[PDB]
């Protein structure tokens, strides 16, 4: 997905 | 005080690299009343970019977070989840429902999807925050909403969507993030915002006109 | 290789607010072999914009730093000197002669004009980081040099002279936002020294700009 | 100039  | 953010309890879901680093943000500016949600463990690759040290290694995240928050200021009050969401326990449920501000630093599509799945009974400020995957780039999204509006959320992250993330780039996205949120428990409504950062650590901003 | 910070050895004069978390991001990202000196305690009034936590109120700043710093990586090798700057031994003196990088996280003009009268006795990049009153702005200065030009700094400096907005007091996540941007400031340096001034400013979008202007619109 | 840190 995206990076957190 | 309404719009204050430190008399608000905001549940972090995800206390990862960014998750990690926001909680204590906010913990230090004296948002007391965290809850923090992660059922995995914190992995020695996970120090390079992290809030923690080698000593919770192998403990799980959310509840090694808190012991550290819990110390940061004498009225911290945060309180680990170390389940995933959502829970299975309708106590469980209840407890999470009992937040005013959900913030969602897992970069998971699944965990958007869960979110707009959860009966939250009662209008929430919603957050996510999430970095491209060099941290070139912050997504920011809000929304003040009783269902999380994950199709919204989807398009705004695809409309938007130069070596591996050091520290130094997710304390600066941290820090920035940390601020979006301040703004967004400010003056709640549906925001989006993209940042990028450049070299010298400068940062550009291109928000979402609705 | 030589222009790699990883392998230098790193002084961070000053274990406050930006000093502390600039050293922890330093040992995140490799810089192992660092010393931290500072003579003061770490007070509760601090707890709010620092690294360390309550369990370190009433230890000397520069010790619990290094504590923390050492429990990142299994090769950290961080060293604290408790006292003020200039050491009076001169066995500490030779000792903070060995670093390479030699940075200044005071914001205290006296401790400049140690470092410049300070005998170094070889060459040493210098950096000076501090933030504005309000961390509306972050100065960054840089040399390598064998003595520390004290009065260029000095003229950098003045030349550029909710809560969450920029005009409120500092908070930590204004100080994380500067030792990131310090961080990277400390690290370019390295890898490129020389002369170098930046003046760093945050607005109330959010946004970072630099003086001069380099990237971007 | 006041500078802090």
């Amino acid at each position: 997905g995206r990076f957190a | 005080n309404a719009n204050d953010i430190r008399s608000k309890k905001v549940l972090i879901i995800g206390a990862g690299s960014l998750g990690s680093m926001i909680a204590e943000n906010l913990m230090r500016i004296g948002v007391v009343s965290q809850g923090i949600l992660d059922a995995d463990l914190l992995q020695t690759g996970n120090l390079s970019r992290h809030a923690l040290t080698m000593t919770s290694v192998g403990h799980n995240k959310a509840a090694a977070l808190v012991e550290h928050l819990n110390r940061i200021l004498p009225d911290a009050s945060a309180r680990s989840f170390s389940c995933a969401f959502p829970p299975e326990s309708e106590v469980a449920k209840n407890s999470l429902r009992q937040y005013d501000v959900i913030i969602d630093c897992t970069g998971d599509d699944g965990v958007l999807k869960s979110l707009a799945a959860f009966d939250w009974k009662s209008e929430k400020i919603f957050i996510s925050l999430a970095m491209t995957w060099r941290a070139e780039g912050l997504f920011a999204f809000a929304a003040s909403e009783t269902s999380f509006p994950v199709t919204d959320a989807s398009s705004r992250f695809n409309a938007s969507a130069v070596f591996p993330a050091r520290a130094d780039d997710v304390q600066l996205w941290a820090a920035v993030g940390t601020k979006f949120i301040c703004r967004v428990v400010s003056a709640p409504g549906r925001i989006y915002e993209y940042f990028k950062q450049m070299p010298d650590g400068t940062v550009e901003k291109e928000p979402h006109e609705y």
